[PDB]
């Protein structure tokens, strides 16, 4: 009998104000290693 | 076939790069001999 249910879906994934501070390797292919990517906020930039 | 240079390797400030690492089959690290006083 099922104990867990996951409603899987695709989303319009974005990261508008951050960049990776760490990427396991080359190529953006989903993998177990990619679970450890680290994100970092982009530098502030005031314009006026 | 390169081994760690015992005079400075392994370097205490270098470890694994990800939070989800697979248990290492072989690991290394430094340690202080019993002749060195223990301090926090």
């Amino acid at each position: 009998k099922p104990k867990v249910v996951l409603y899987s879906e695709d989303v319009n994934m974005e990261t508008p104000d951050t960049h990776l501070s760490y990427k396991p390797g080359k190529g953006d292919e989903n993998s177990k290693a990619m679970l450890g990517q680290q994100s970092m906020p982009n530098r502030p930039n005031y314009i006026a | 076939p390169v081994y760690a240079d015992p005079s400075y390797q392994p370097e205490p400030q270098i470890g694994e790069s990800q939070w989800n690492e697979a248990d290492a089959n072989a690991a290394g690290g430094r340690v202080l001999k019993k002749t060195t006083p223990m301090k926090p």
